[PDB]
């Protein structure tokens, strides 16, 4: 458990990031640092797939 | 009125939307439906003898 390790937080951190571009839908910045949540989550998995 | 008519809506569910405003419209061109309709003559009307 790195705390709900590591991978089971980059989608929390993840869902936050909705909640952000949930506030500001137009303002596609949210969507930016949310699309970030995305990429290196998936990358994460890639490589605890890996 | 330059704007949806959504409402700003924040998701905190098990399938629940948050809605925190009115739109424009809903205040620029809203109906009001309580008033009615005040009707009147631009003529005007007198004893005409004078």
């Amino acid at each position: 458990d790195l705390q709900n390790t590591g991978i089971l937080q980059d989608l929390e951190n993840y869902n936050k990031a909705w909640n952000d571009f949930a506030s500001n839908p137009n303002e596609n910045a949210t969507k930016i640092a949310l699309v970030k949540a995305s990429q290196t989550l998936t990358e994460s998995v890639n490589n605890t797939f890996a | 009125y330059y704007g949806d008519k959504n409402n700003i809506n924040v998701v905190t569910g098990a399938g629940t939307e948050s809605p925190y405003n009115i739109p424009g419209w809903d205040l620029f061109f809203k109906a009001d439906g309580d008033y009615k309709k005040q009707i009147s003559t631009n003529v005007s009307f007198t004893d005409n003898r004078w």
